[PDB]
């Protein structure tokens, strides 16, 4: 019903590490009480350590929270986008088209970080992808944190952060959830 | 999905609900609290961001709302439900470069915000014209219990489709009708023209209408009966729409429609009904939480949440006695029979 979960940073190796429990000096913990049969919701409480920066702050965000609910990503995953663009669909039209948009505004934005490293604007979005790379890696089960550019997969936990965008990105993409 | 800000009688209080609609099968649910040490800018230098601290419902796997319903630690309530775009003239304003997802936009307006007009101002950049949500930003910094209207700061409304971004302080009017009510359909005129809704209203009728369409009505006849959380709860699960005249789509066969509620149940539609649209078939698809707060309960991070369809007046849903037993839903409860809880 319950777990805990604190990402450290091992200064002797620079290699981050996943343990039980709460431990205030880490880059970031979280716990999840899993209260869904008896209320319909589960909660999720997480920090982040201001000891570190806020890059490695987000990206361990994203860490400790995959960490924390891997059984109910996996669950949701499989519940809701499982079959969406993948290995036999028929719309290879679509999917081609949507892989190709997602790619290249992906990379449209490390581009702009690139050529933008003193913008507030842009260091909080890469503070939001590096949330999402941490939640991807720390589900696949290994933690590399990027220092410079960095490439989320277009069909991966992005997946699950578009599903209001598609509902435009479709009809916009020619293609034959939330809302009314 | 539906939503109301409503200033209680004498302004004693100002509460705040959504409910979002959504596919049944997205029903495993997290509401989330995260604690950051986020900085605006790249350098030590910058300023903690106004919005480290927030509350928010949410999905597993997911690093935003989705619905959207969000308290922040900056004093801000934000909230939004969709409008879309009708008009295919449009979709070439969506690119990839130059574009930011909304979630995205949404997540960095919510960091670097410290009031409903620079939230909008952060958000509009970079608009992806995908995700086109009317958003209610409320900033109860602005808003005091048992004051006149202070004429702005309240209350702040932004419509997006491709292309076009609209904003506007809409503190005067909350004020002035005390409530604001929200139902998928665009407020701003220019933005209902752009997006094609003219086009529907002129084909279907009153049901793309702004004012006239079913829960713009219901909202109408019902928002003064909110008088306290509780009957907040009570408007924003209602579906009677077996009795309910304002339920009844005179184009449909039967004539009730469970779309025409506030928390719709398309479960309850026929399958062999007739319908005008899509909208209005049966589905597995509807309303599927309520989240309210006010004043004080933003204030300690705190909400009323309610999870799943609405059982108020319609039978509680049930996967495996309904049309969509088949349907993968691992992890959620069978009977759906929840009653709200505050939230922590
Ligand atoms: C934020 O802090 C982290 C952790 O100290 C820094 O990451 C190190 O960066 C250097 C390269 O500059 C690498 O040699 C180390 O391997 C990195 N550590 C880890 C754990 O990967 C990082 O440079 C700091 N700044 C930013 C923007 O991330
Ligand atoms: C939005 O579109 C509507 C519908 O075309 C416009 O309303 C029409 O306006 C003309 C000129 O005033 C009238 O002669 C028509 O009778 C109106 N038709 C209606 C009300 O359905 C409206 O002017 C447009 N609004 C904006 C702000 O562009
Ligand atoms: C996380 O642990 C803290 C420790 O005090 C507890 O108070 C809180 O209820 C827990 N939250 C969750 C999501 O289980
Ligand atoms: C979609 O189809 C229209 C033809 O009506 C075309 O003009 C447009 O370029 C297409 N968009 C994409 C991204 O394929
Ligand atoms: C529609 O289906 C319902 C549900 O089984 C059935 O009772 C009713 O007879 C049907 N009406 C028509 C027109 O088939
Ligand atoms: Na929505
Ligand atoms: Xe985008």
């Amino acid at each position: 019903v319950s777990r805990t979960r604190s990402l450290l940073l091992d200064a002797a190796s620079g290699q981050l590490r996943l343990e039980d429990g709460f431990h205030p000096d880490a880059v970031a913990w979280a716990n999840l009480t899993n209260a869904i049969r008896e209320t319909g919701w589960a909660y999720l409480d997480l920090s982040t350590n201001g000891r570190y920066n806020d890059s490695l702050q987000a990206y361990a965000a994203g860490v400790v929270e995959a960490s924390v609910s891997e059984e109910l990503i996996y669950m949701h995953w499989m519940n809701t986008v499982v079959n969406y663009c993948g290995p036999f669909e028929y719309e290879v039209g679509y999917c081609e088209k949507l892989k190709n948009f997602l790619e290249a505004n992906l990379e449209w934005m490390q581009r702009e970080m690139e050529l933008n490293p003193d913008s507030p604007y842009w260091h909080q979005v890469r503070l939001t992808l590096l949330q999402l790379k941490g939640l991807e890696d720390s589900y696949e089960g290994r933690l590399t944190f990027p220092t410079g550019r960095f490439t989320i997969k277009p069909l991966g936990f992005l997946l699950l952060q578009i599903s209001g965008d598609l509902e435009d990105l479709e009809p916009a993409l020619n293609k034959t959830g939330s809302g009314s | 999905c539906s939503a109301l800000i409503k200033l209680l009688p004498g302004g004693h209080d100002l509460l705040v609900a959504h409910n979002t609609w959504n596919s049944y099968q997205n029903m495993l649910r997290i509401i989330k609290k995260y604690r950051l040490q986020f900085r605006e800018g790249p350098q030590e230098e910058y300023p903690l961001v106004a919005g480290n601290n927030l509350v928010f419902s949410s999905y597993p796997g997911t690093i935003f709302s989705g619905d959207d319903f969000y308290i922040l630690g900056s004093g801000l309530v934000t909230l939004e439900t969709t409008i879309g775009n009708k008009n295919p003239a449009l979709w070439k304003y969506v690119q990839p470069q130059g574009c930011v997802l909304e979630w995205i936009r949404n997540v960095v307006a919510n960091r670097l915000a410290l009031d409903g007009a620079t939230w909008a101002d952060v958000f509009k950049r970079f608009n992806s014209g995908t995700y086109n949500n009317q958003w209610m930003i409320v900033d109860y910094k602005a808003f005091l219990p048992n004051g006149p209207s202070p004429g702005s700061r309240v209350l702040t409304i932004l419509e997006q489709i491709p292309g076009m971004v609209v904003v506007a302080d809409k503190t005067a009017e909350l004020y002035k009708t005390t409530y604001w009510a929200s139902y998928n359909i665009p407020y701003f005129e220019t933005v209902f023209n752009a997006s094609g809704l003219q086009a529907l209203v002129a084909q279907y009728g009153d049901w793309f209408s702004y004012t006239k369409n079913p829960r713009a009505k219901i909202f109408q006849r019902d928002q003064s009966l909110v008088e306290d959380m509780d009957a907040m709860v009570r408007l924003m699960r209602y579906n009677d729409f077996l009795h309910d005249p304002l339920s009844l789509c005179e184009a449909c066969n039967p004539k009730p429609n469970a779309e025409n509620a506030i928390s719709a149940r398309s479960d309850l539609n026929p399958a062999n009904g007739s319908y005008p649209f899509q909208a209005l078939h049966q589905r597995a698809h509807g309303g599927i939480d309520v989240k309210v707060t006010s004043f004080t309960l933003a204030k300690y991070m705190s909400m009323l949440a309610a999870s799943g369809p609405t059982w108020d007046q319609c039978p509680p849903f049930q996967w495996s006695k309904s049309p969509f037993h088949s349907m993968l839903h691992m992890g959620q409860p069978d009977l759906w029979m929840f009653s709200p809880i505050r939230v922590p």
